[PDB]
């Protein structure tokens, strides 16, 4: 619960565009982790059906 | 890009909103053509009857 919870406040964290259900958000991370997030991003929209 | 990437899916937004609307005007359209082309079976299935009713006289 704690978890999703966060989750939520960060969903809530986001910009809603208008054209499309989709949230774009600005967003910082380290250069040092940008490939590991890049593969992070494809394990989580992997899972999802989309 | 980003500006581009949005304005891209605006545009998809757009085409989606006139798919739409466009099919309620031919929904629209559709309904006035069933009207008439009722009343015009009405009129072969009259001149059906008409001809069973003169045969019956």
């Amino acid at each position: 619960v704690r978890k999703m919870k966060a989750i939520y406040h960060t969903l809530n964290l986001c910009n809603i565009d208008v054209t499309q259900k989709c949230l774009i958000a600005e967003v910082w991370c380290p250069v040092t982790d940008l490939d590991s997030i890049q593969f992070a991003l494809r394990r989580g929209t992997e899972h999802s059906g989309s | 890009s980003q500006s581009q990437g949005i304005q891209q899916l605006l545009q998809a937004e757009k085409r989606a909103a006139e798919k739409v609307a466009d099919a309620r005007k031919r929904k629209a359209r559709r309904l006035k053509q069933a009207k008439e082309e009722a009343q015009m079976e009405v009129e072969q299935y009259r001149r059906e009857r008409e001809q069973e009713f003169q045969s019956k006289q």
